């Protein structure tokens, strides 16, 4: 628990510093994709309307 | 049209109550605990192993997902345009 | 890039040859066994008819602050909360669409009767000017 | 029965239905919205027929009345 | 993300329905006009057989993340499938230690009978010789 | 079983909680069986040094008996 979790916290905080930035980067992209998928349907719906 | 899964899922949503998970590992107490201790050591080892594995995957992959997510996004907005162009044409036709 | 059933980002996408649409293998395999036809186009489709596709693989960065503990407790709890409160709210949205459908068709047919009533009114008023 | 690996297999099998159900529920959701949209548009379109019709009917009255 | 024929980032991806692989429309179109075939598997393919990449339909998706329920379930497979190999490292190493312990305790049990006889014989030789 | 689903959450919690200790208990036993094996190897090699001095006391005795 001491040896491993100290390594884990070091591995985590080293990853977190590099990857919390890349998480934020990823999250935004995901959100954008989701939004787009939402506009896609309204345009398909309106296409089939018109 | 599903098995037991649908009965407990619809009951969980109707009642507005999520099933309780293992609220045990985080708290614990010093001075049965020989087992609980040996659980923690193995879990910590796995975390280091997983952390190395996770870091190892995150360390090079950390951004690989982002590269893929940008290819996935642009494809949707190309469709948005293709739909935009048809409908506009239709409207113009009607107007004329 | 997504699956056309669940709204996933598939791990093993497979395309059907009757209707060009990518599904995640597990979800399309389940549909064919339930009723052997394509979900979107309702065309005859079997498990052998499917064609697996290849891509550069999808990567998710597991959070740095992760462990068996949050993944068992906090993350899995949020996933079955988010599934529960969404579909319940989605069932609420489907119920109102059918109610707001009935207010649409009634108000429509109400307008049809006004037009039919005014079509007899106008032309006879114009006819009276002719007479 | 109370092991472990098949519990995850069972968790997959019940989810497999969850996805199949959500698909058929969404199809009817959007397919009904097309009828809703086409109706509301055509309703207010057919509503403008009346506005036009009413004013012409009205013009026929004062014309004939004053004549 | 890539086109398999050229190696570029394709600006108009169209997936074929004979060899499942994302090709760039302008590149694959010329490959079909050369000969009606799929470049990878050399199976027959026409331009109508090729299909552009699309938004699924009406179900909204979200990007592939650690939260997502299916990605979380495939994660717990990795956890257990790795921990199952961790058990083999200790089951296999236990079968060497107990096998060396079995031969060690047998050599101990075969030897200590000879220590008991030499402690008898060397003291018996001292008991015999000292009396004379 | 028909089993309530919120309970199946706590089962999977308990089963991972159990397997974590069933993996832990099997590793500390491997370390102590190797540790107690190493204590036997010291006694094994220490005993065969003690036989060499006991053989000398027998060899010294066989010389004195001859005289």
């Amino acid at each position: 628990m001491t040896t491993e979790a100290k390594r884990a916290a070091k591995m985590e905080k080293k990853m977190k510093i590099l990857l919390g930035g890349y998480q934020s980067r990823a999250m935004g992209l995901m959100k954008q994709l989701n939004d787009l998928w939402d506009q896609i349907e309204q345009a398909h719906l309106e296409l089939r309307t018109f | 049209t599903d098995i037991m899964r649908n009965e407990f899922e619809r009951l969980a949503a109707r009642q507005p109550i999520e099933l309780l998970s293992m609220k045990r590992y985080e708290l614990p107490a010093p001075s049965e605990c020989v087992n609980n201790s040996m659980a923690q050591l193995e879990h910590q080892a796995v975390r280091i192993e997983n952390l190395e594995l996770m870091s190892q995957h995150g360390c090079n992959a950390w951004k690989v997902y982002n590269e893929n997510l940008v290819h996935m996004i642009e494809h949707a907005q190309k469709e948005l345009q293709k739909l935009r162009k048809h409908i506009q044409d239709l409207n113009w036709q009607r107007k004329n | 890039l997504i699956c056309s059933i669940s709204n996933e980002v598939p791990e093993h996408p497979c395309v059907s040859p009757v209707s060009n649409h990518v599904y995640e293998r597990r979800l399309i395999e389940k549909y064919i066994a339930e009723n052997g036809t394509d979900p979107i186009n309702n065309q005859p489709l079997s498990e052998e008819q499917l064609i697996d596709i290849k891509v550069a693989h999808p990567i998710r960065p597991k959070p740095p602050s992760a462990t068996s503990i949050p993944a068992i407790l906090k993350a899995l709890q949020d996933e079955w909360d988010a599934v529960m409160l969404h579909s319940f709210t989605l069932r609420q949205q489907l119920q109102t669409t059918r109610q707001e459908l009935s207010h649409a068709l009634y108000q429509h047919d109400a307008a049809c009767r006004v037009i039919a009533r005014l079509t007899k009114e106008v032309t006879a008023a114009r006819e009276a000017l002719a007479t």
